């Protein structure tokens, strides 16, 4: 019945030093059902990085939308889109369905091309932005990674300590949701190479 | 389960050094109709406690008719009545608590936020609410219905913490009480200006102050507000 | 939310707690409530939050424009009077309850609008969950000519009070002073009361600690050339 | 209609250790979105080294505690002053509980203690008397934000020992009653930043042989 | 909401409390509820605040666009463009307005439009929550072609006993005197009216 | 009423020009000079004030013109013309851009959308 | 929740899963949904959990009456029908029950009762019960043969059990195994099913969708 | 409708889809296709209200049809998928919305393999080795969990895919009146008439 | 409905309307809701008819028990088996009486019991539909230790303006005296109280 | 449970009942009785809500089985069945009445004929030549009316209940497992495993 929990699923972002990290399980179901363990939340466009947890169906159209807009952006700007402004677009194109949303928790992620700067920035179905230092959770378990993350981070991480606190982060939260689990990715990304993991994690 | 019909609003309260003070006005509503304008909603029982009542008056007066039923059950073949085998404040809301939640639990509550103020034999203050629900908790400050979000932040920044409760006097106190009164009459839709104000200590006693008014209001600067945005006359 | 106006001799404060939620959850415990129509007429928001963006974010955009075609600074009745109708032609759909403040040619105001498309006007306001503790350390202190010294600590006390008696509101302290003849000044953090302790343990995990099925390096940069 | 239920809020958290167990909840008492309280105790001491908590719809609890204190007492007399077991104080809750299983106790209770060999031991109860013994549990408001992390740092999951990568898990070493105290307060210090019924201060009562013992800590009271 | 107009020999008075509640809750304890459409062609606001401000910005927008082109309009002529936007979208609207005006031709002038759209010009009128305790109090002491300080003290004593009765009516007593001699405002505090 | 002149009023001529975009050009040689000149650490734009009279305050009369905080116009040719571009000019530069990324348009990019209100002048009815 | 029990040549398997659900939130990975009544007779817990304890823990307390008053073990017939009976007198109170009594006694052999709280009593040779039932039921009805042996049983039953801790959302944790002979039952020990899939995987190379 | 399968092998991709249709208290057909080719190499069953499926499925077939036509050239299953998704997708938010659930079951000559597409009636696409729809799933997938292998023959696959339906039909309380089989392979489409 | 019981300075006056609705049709225009439950005690009716004459005829029947036994009631103890009645059967009532009795020791006392059934002693109460719209007038006009005629024009002149603008009330105004001189009925026309 | 037939011939009656118990989503039994014998020349078949049907039909069983040992004289279906239906009359203004239909076919000893009684959960009697329960009648009724003969034999009385059988078993989506048959004559109640 509540769309935001038919599918399952949860992304989670943090900033490290120099660097940030995005992270997502890969279950899709139909409620009760497992359905595919291979459904990935996380996208990028350019070096810009987007997790969208929520509705499956709206997941893929918001992706696909997305794409569609970075691409016209870039021909035009002539140059890639930078974390700041993709989030302000994805805010835009989520409140102009004001009065009939997409059922989504979509999650920005990336480091800015010219400042070297990392970014992370989370929204609700409807767009309104919370640009947090630390971390951003979504998904069906964020409660579960609301205190996972609240725990579990320190300021400052190198990339591959980061790694192991987001990735435990995850793990943890998806092991006490049932719609969420069947597998996880983390990208660690840094300004100019991007390193993707696939976790093991138990299959139910 | 019934619906409340004649009402009584805030009941405010708050410890300081040498006891307890209380205090809720003398309003019984009928809706938004300001019917009966000379209810006492704190009922003294003895001369340590002072039991403060808001909500349904018919219930209301049904739980004061069953202290003045408790007063006359105690002194039964009790010759230290008005000694050591007195009423305690503690004892008073224990009876009250253990009513108030066997009525809820059969779905028929007396519609009513009680909080019961007072000292006990030791010198200690007493402080504790209870509700429709049978819900207990206590607090340095304690309040109902309107008074829980506009007389408690008031009251706490006096009584801040178990700590601040002996740095307090009856001076601070009534003055900090008395304010609060004054900004609830501003704001609650639901009060008047008429209040009775009781002081419990463990020195002087049991002090109850009728007829008081909310004084010293800020009005006068009404005038210079004109329309609603753009009107200038 | 925790969101109060205060009017003074020559100007206008307004402030905020730092705190939005979901529900029982604290979504981010620094967020920005202070929001900029124009450069000297600033708003705090209450209610929806995507709501109380959107709808400053487009009234401010129109009094720009309005601005810039007038060859005037923008008003505050403009943007009091642009929001309204905007809001009341949504009938309260658009859930922004907002606290709106400015100084202008025409002098220093303080108003608020509710979400159907009322509006009020005062020398003191508060919005928000925590409205009635604001509200009542308001009517406790309140004078006629407060200086800017005292207006900023009666806003800042005011808040104070939903931070910590409202469950709604938390966190920080954020002020904006607006005075006549002057710059805007945004205040942001302007108290900190609320810094986490220190944790009694460090969970920084050793490394390998994760369990790894597959590694790979993801390809940001464009199509190559040669 | 006449709603006889209420939300109270607050956090509770049992963790049974090797010969010792703790029983720790905030003191925060609300509705809505009021602070009734920033101390009212909501774990208890019940005799024959018994602590208990019934978090939830306060009313609900503080009646189901008062008549187990009085099981305990009633246990007494007519069983020549036995010392009631934790195992049976767990099954003569459940018997309370299901006593109003059409209209029952809101409440998620949680009892800790030892058993009769001395071992820590921890039970929970859901609102109408199915339970179990533990070694972890939260409950009430922050309990999904508790669990995972205990999950995580208590027994171990998901960790695994470096250089092996996934192959040997992280041994599951027993925790001394100081190590246990620091984990139950970043739960509470944790939960209280993103919770916001959580917060004042943390009441811990320890049980070991030599009797219960509390500690008290401050908690943010935003 | 207590709210009344009463006309007399000079021209008319427009009377109101100052609060606004939400619930239980007084949102504003210093409402102006005596709003103005023109010069001297004033109205009481009752109901829906975000309503009775629609529409009284919509008829001062109006009546000056009718001045422009037209000259000065009729108490009448405010009232009728009141009803129209009243009646027409009744469905949409929970508005109680009283229309007061003063012309030279025909002195002052009262109207009253309740829920429903419909006008009725009156001698007085009453309106808002509070006039249901009045009506008895206000048809009694009511008399034509009183005098400015007879007219003041029957809508002071009037609103008087509607604030003390009414829960949702309170604050001070605002009024807006309307005359050939030109635009007057009055206010009475709580300590004045209280004790009368 | 209605606007009957649904069809294009600029036309190709048998040589291939474009008549009315020829003879726009020849007013705006007629016009007022100004000029631009680009620098390492900024760029200058300038014009004569042609005051038509004397009597007439010319600081009331902008030339150049405020777009967005970061850039300026000025022209040459006819002064209404160029009035209206301003204020289409400012409008799109948020319509289009600012209330969709949050930012200002790039240089190039609010060019790009003044060009295309005046290419639509040159084909539309 | 996933819940079997089936009758074979060597007595009776049991197997049920460990999660425990409210809504999403998984409450607990290491509930026991056997209850042992005695030590001949064992129940399945699903729907509601304390009903299934409390009344089935009750059940024991008769069983051990009637054997006290009548010198005999209790047959699975009669202690089927006291659980039955009890749960049809609340019959619309809102008792949620779904469980298989167990048991192994001479005259009737290994016997398998589905019990509900809507007053159902059946006899039967195979019983799922949960949310994960239908997973459960497919790899038992293809691999089930009355003589099997108590080891392939065991492990069909674990199987069965993991089948529908991978699909169903609301089961898994852990696997807990039991083996109901005529001298009484027997716990074969409880199997995490995060380190049991990846066994299965590698040993029976079955789940070639899933990555490992 | 109700049941529909869906299993993808080395060289080809096996829709099964039940042969009865029901109207409240009767079955009306136990006989009927619950599948339409949309190009040579792409095949798509459906199931869910009735009216909307048929009408969906050849308002589909159609629209691949004129682009076959236009262009001279097969669609991919990959791009047929898509363009079907953007289909169900922009239904899910119409005045009223297809109710159906498809299985799009095609080979790609391109990359010379079998695709198995599933799509539900809110938009969401998923590619599988084998899938269902429905209540389908959780009485085969188990089933199909532990027998399924990528390498699998043609004749493998039916076997298998005969398990799950004698599955169906023991523990389904409806009577589907059985499947048709269809395989789609590098020559084409064609039909399995004894099962 | 409209009714009052009103105390002066030789005991106590109630008063009342006399019409009862189903609906919109007046079912009886000439109804008595001044009713004796003992010599010197008598009370308002409001509400539930049937609910309200069931009471009435209880505290009869109880004050004529009490009389047999220990002598005359006092008009406390009648309001106090009124309330028992509204009180403990509040959920299955919908009754509103006014209580009124002459003792030669208390003299004239009055008591409303409302919904609810608790109960308040007043110099003077007003309930009934018909009491709302005369709260500001009573409130001014009320003095204690009035004359015998004064309290009848007192009680006639609110009466009439709760008839006049309550729909619900209307008939003739019944009143009845209680004084150490004894029981006396009034009743006053149309005619008469219309004009005042 | 679901389908329940019966039928009088010239010297026996048959019962036929399902055997399928589908609890929700699954089949949980494809081999269920759904009759009791309530004395050696009297079977009662019975179909209805869950728990009802068998609690009411042991209840029943038990109060002719007290009867026959009490008097020592089995009672006449007539009397039974007048039994049972005030049994159910009874029942329908409880405060939880039993949700049961049933058929009850004996064979009178005394007057040496066989009889059939249908009784719904209201409490609504009727004697038959043949009678069904629920939806049973909408699709057998008519071939009844058409081939029923009272002068049948036994075996053409099976051989037109197959016929029933068959034409349920086509037009009916649910899938009620088969039937099992039992038949009532003057030597007592005996079932037809085959069939
Ligand atoms: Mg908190
Ligand atoms: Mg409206
Ligand atoms: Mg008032
Ligand atoms: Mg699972
Ligand atoms: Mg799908």
């Amino acid at each position: 019945s509540d769309p935001s929990s038919i599918n399952g699923g949860i992304v989670v972002a943090m900033t490290g030093k120099d660097c940030v990290a995005i992270a997502c399980d890969l279950r899709l179901g139909s409620q009760s059902l497992g359905v595919s363990n291979k459904f990935e939340k996380i996208f990028h466009y350019g070096h810009v990085f987007l997790g969208i947890t929520g509705l499956a169906t709206d997941v893929t159209t918001l992706n696909e939308m997305f794409r569609y807009k970075t691409n016209l952006y870039k021909l035009k700007e002539e140059r890639a889109i930078e974390p700041e402004t993709f989030t302000q677009l994805v805010s835009s194109s989520l409140y102009e369905r004001r009065f009939g949303p997409y059922f989504v928790g979509p999650v920005v992620a990336g480091i800015n091309s010219k400042s070297g700067k990392p970014f992370i920035a989370g929204f609700d179905l409807i767009g309104c932005i919370d640009e947090a230092k630390d971390f951003i959770v979504s998904g069906t378990a964020s409660d579960q990674l609301f205190g996972m993350c609240e725990s579990l981070y320190e300021p400052n991480l190198e990339p591959e300590d980061l790694f192991e606190t987001i990735s435990q982060a995850l793990l943890n939260a998806a092991d006490r949701d049932a719609l969420s689990g069947w597998g996880a990715v983390v990208y660690i990304i840094k300004k100019d190479e991007v390193v993707k993991r696939y976790l093991k994690m138990r299959q139910d | 389960t019934q619906q409340p019909i004649v009402t009584g609003t805030s009941v405010i309260s708050m410890k300081y050094d040498n006891g307890v003070i209380i205090a809720a006005d003398n309003l019984g509503s009928y809706g938004s109709l300001l019917r009966f304008n000379g209810v006492e909603r704190l009922i003294p029982v003895g001369d340590n406690t002072v039991v403060g009542i808001s909500g349904d008056i018919s219930d209301m007066q049904h739980i004061e008719r069953l202290l003045k039923d408790l007063v006359t059950e105690n002194a039964y073949d009790n010759p230290l009545a008005d000694a050591e085998e007195a009423l305690e404040p503690s004892y008073i809301f224990e009876y009250l608590a253990t009513v108030m939640y066997q009525r809820r639990s059969k779905m028929n509550p007396l519609w009513n936020a009680i909080i019961v103020a007072g000292v006990q034999s030791n010198g200690d203050q007493f402080l504790r609410y209870v509700n429709l629900l049978g819900v207990t908790y206590s607090s340095p400050t304690l309040a109902t219905g309107f008074g829980a979000h506009m007389a408690n932040p008031l009251l706490r920044k006096v009584v801040d913490r178990e700590s601040d409760i002996p740095k307090t006097t009856v001076q601070v106190a009534e003055e900090a009480i008395v304010n609060a009164m004054r900004v609830l009459y501003y704001r609650d839709a639901r009060s008047s200006r008429n209040f009775s104000l009781a002081i419990i200590d463990k020195n002087t006693g049991l002090t109850f102050k009728k007829n008081l008014q909310v004084e010293n209001m800020k009005w006068d600067f009404a005038k210079d507000i004109k329309g609603y945005g753009t009107q200038k006359i | 939310t925790t969101i109060v106006g205060v009017k003074f001799n020559n100007g206008v404060v307004i402030a905020a707690d730092t705190r939005s939620t979901q529900g029982p959850i604290v979504a981010d415990k620094n967020c920005a409530k202070l929001h900029r129509i124009s450069p000297k007429i600033w708003c705090a928001g209450a209610g929806t939050a995507a709501d109380t963006e959107a709808v400053t974010q487009l009234i401010g955009s129109n009094i720009e424009l309005h601005s810039l075609y007038t060859s005037r600074e923008p008003r505050v009745v403009s943007a009091l009077q642009m929001l309204k109708q905007h809001l009341f032609k949504y009938q309260g759909h658009i859930g922004a309850y907002l606290i709106v403040a400015g100084v202008d040619p025409t002098g220093s105001h303080l108003f608020s609008i509710h979400a159907h498309g009322s509006t009020d006007v005062g020398y003191y306001l508060s919005l928000g969950s925590g409205s009635l503790a604001a509200m009542a350390v308001l009517e406790s202190h309140w004078k006629q000519d407060l200086t800017k010294e005292e207006a900023i600590k009666l806003a800042s006390d005011a808040i104070q009070a939903g931070i910590w008696n409202d469950l709604g509101s938390g966190s920080n302290v954020d002020v904006c002073v607006m005075e006549i003849g002057k710059d805007a000044e945004y205040l942001r953090n302007y108290l900190t009361p609320n810094v986490r302790e220190e944790k009694q343990k460090s969970y920084k995990f050793p490394r390998g600690t994760t369990a790894v099925l597959k590694e790979s390096i993801v390809n940001i940069c464009d199509i190559q050339e040669e | 209609q006449f709603n006889p239920y209420g939300d109270n809020g607050g956090t509770i958290l049992g963790i049974a250790g090797e010969d010792f167990a703790v029983l720790a909840g905030d003191t925060r008492n609300i509705t809505d979105y009021s602070i009734n309280s920033r101390y009212e105790p909501k774990v208890f001491d019940c005799g024959d080294n018994i602590v208990m908590s019934a978090n939830g719809f306060a009313a609900d609890g503080d009646a189901l505690v008062k008549r187990f204190k009085n099981s305990v007492k009633w246990y007494h007399f007519d069983h020549n002053d036995k010392k009631l077991s934790i195992n049976s104080a767990a099954r003569n809750i459940q018997h309370l509980l299901y006593g109003k299983r059409f209209f029952p106790y809101y409440v998620h209770t949680i009892i800790a203690g030892l058993d009769e060999d001395g071992k820590g031991a921890v039970y929970s109860f859901d609102p109408v008397g199915s339970y179990e013994r533990e070694q972890c549990r939260a409950g009430g408001a922050a309990a999904s934000l508790i669990m995972p992390f205990l999950d995580n740092q208590v027994n171990f999951k998901n960790q695994y020992e470096p250089g092996t990568n996934g192959k040997v898990k992280k041994p599951l070493k027993y925790l001394s009653v100081e190590e246990v105290i620091k984990l139950v307060r970043d739960s509470f210090t944790s939960a209280t930043e993103r919770h916001i019924q959580v917060g004042d201060g943390l009441e811990i009562l320890i049980v070991t042989k030599d009797g219960v013992r509390k500690e008290f800590y401050e908690l943010k009271r935003d | 909401t207590s709210i009344m107009a009463v006309t007399f020999k000079d021209g008319v008075i427009l009377g109101a409390d100052s609060r606004t509640t939400t619930g239980a809750y007084i949102a504003n304890r210093v409402t102006d509820k005596l709003t103005r459409v023109h010069d001297k062609i004033w109205c009481c606001r009752s109901g829906s605040a975000a309503d009775t401000q629609a529409i009284a910005d919509i008829v001062q927008y109006h009546l000056e666009l009718y001045t422009s082109q037209y000259g000065t309009p009729s108490t009448e002529t405010a009232a009728s463009v009141f009803k129209e936007l009243c009646y027409e979208n009744k469905d949409n609207l929970t508005a109680g307005i009283i229309v007061a005006g003063y012309d030279d031709k025909n002195k002052g002038e009262v109207y009253t439009i309740p829920l429903g759209g419909s006008v009725h010009k009156l001698p007085y009128a009453i309106a808002g929550s509070g006039s249901t305790f009045i009506y008895g109090y206000c048809d009694k002491n009511f008399r034509e072609n009183m005098s400015k300080e007879e007219t003041v003290d029957f809508i002071k004593h009037s609103l008087s006993q509607a604030i003390k009765w009414d829960g949702s009516s309170g604050g001070v007593i605002r009024m807006v005197v309307l005359t050939a001699a030109g635009v007057e405002r009055l206010i009475f505090y709580p300590d004045e009216y209280e004790q009368l | 009423m209605t606007d009957r002149y649904s069809f294009s009023l600029t036309t190709f001529s048998p040589s291939g020009k474009l008549g009315q975009i020829d003879y726009a050009l020849t007013a705006v040689k007629q016009g007022v000079t100004s000029l631009g000149i680009k620098a390492t650490n900024g760029v200058v734009i300038a014009t004569e004030k042609k005051s038509s009279s004397p009597l007439a305050m010319s600081e009331t009369l902008s030339k150049v013109s405020l777009l967005t905080p970061d850039i300026g116009a000025v022209y040459s040719g006819m002064g209404p013309d160029y009035r209206v571009l301003v204020d289409k000019s400012r409008k799109v530069a948020h319509t289009s851009y600012k209330r969709i990324y949050g930012e200002y348009p790039p240089t190039k990019l609010l060019v790009s959308e003044v060009a295309k209100i005046m290419q639509e002048a040159t084909q539309s009815g | 929740t996933t819940t079997l029990a089936f009758r074979f040549q060597g007595g009776i398997i049991v197997a049920v899963d460990s999660r425990a659900t409210a809504g999403n939130w998984v409450a607990s990975q290491t509930v026991k949904k056997v209850i042992e009544i005695n030590p001949f007779l064992l129940g399945t817990v699903a729907g509601g959990a304390a009903d299934c304890q409390f009344w089935e823990t009750w059940l024991g307390s008769q069983c051990r009456l009637h054997e006290l008053r009548e010198k005999e073990r209790i047959s699975v017939a009669a202690a089927s029908k006291i659980l039955s009976n009890l749960v049809y007198q609340y019959k619309g109170a809102g008792l949620s029950m779904g469980t298989m009594i167990c048991g192994y006694t001479r005259k009737e052999g290994p016997t398998i009762y589905y019990v509900d709280s809507d007053g159902t009593r059946l006899k039967g040779d195979i019983f799922c019960v949960g949310s994960g039932q239908t997973f459960a039921y497919g790899v038992l009805d293809s691999n089930y043969k009355w003589d099997l042996s108590v080891e392939d049983a065991l492990y069909l039953g674990k199987r069965s059990i993991l089948a529908a801790a991978h699909r169903d959302a609301y089961s898994g944790g852990s696997v807990n195994l039991y083996h109901v002979t005529e001298d009484g039952w027997i716990y074969h020990g409880n199997h995490d099913v995060g380190e049991l899939f990846w066994k299965v995987k590698e040993e029976e190379g079955s789940f070639n969708n899933v990555i490992g | 409708m109700d049941i529909i399968l869906g299993i993808r092998v080395q060289d080809s991709v096996i829709l099964a889809s039940s042969k009865a249709v029901t109207r409240g208290i009767s079955v009306l057909k136990d006989s009927d296709d619950k599948t339409r080719q949309l190009s040579p190499h792409t095949l798509m069953s459906f199931a869910g209200e009735a009216g909307d499926t048929v009408q969906f499925a050849e308002y589909i077939q159609a629209n691949i049809q004129l682009y076959s036509i236009r262009e001279d050239y097969e669609l991919s299953p990959q791009a047929v998928s898509s363009f079907v998704r953007q289909e169900l997708a922009k239904s899910i938010r119409s005045r009223r919305p297809y109710q159906v659930n498809v299985l799009i079951g095609g080979y790609d000559k391109k990359k010379n393999k079998p695709e198995l597409y599933q799509i539900d009636y809110l938009g969401t696409k998923v590619e599988l080795p084998y899938g269902a729809h429905g209540y389908s799933g959780f009485y085969t997938f188990s089933l199909l969990d532990h027998h399924y292998r990528p390498d699998m023959t043609t004749e493998e696959g039916l076997d298998l895919l005969k398990l799950c339906v004698q599955e169906l039909e023991k523990r389904m309380p409806m009577d589907f009146k059985g499947v048709i089989v269809k395989i789609v392979d590098k020559d084409g489409i064609r039909q399995v008439d004894d099962f």
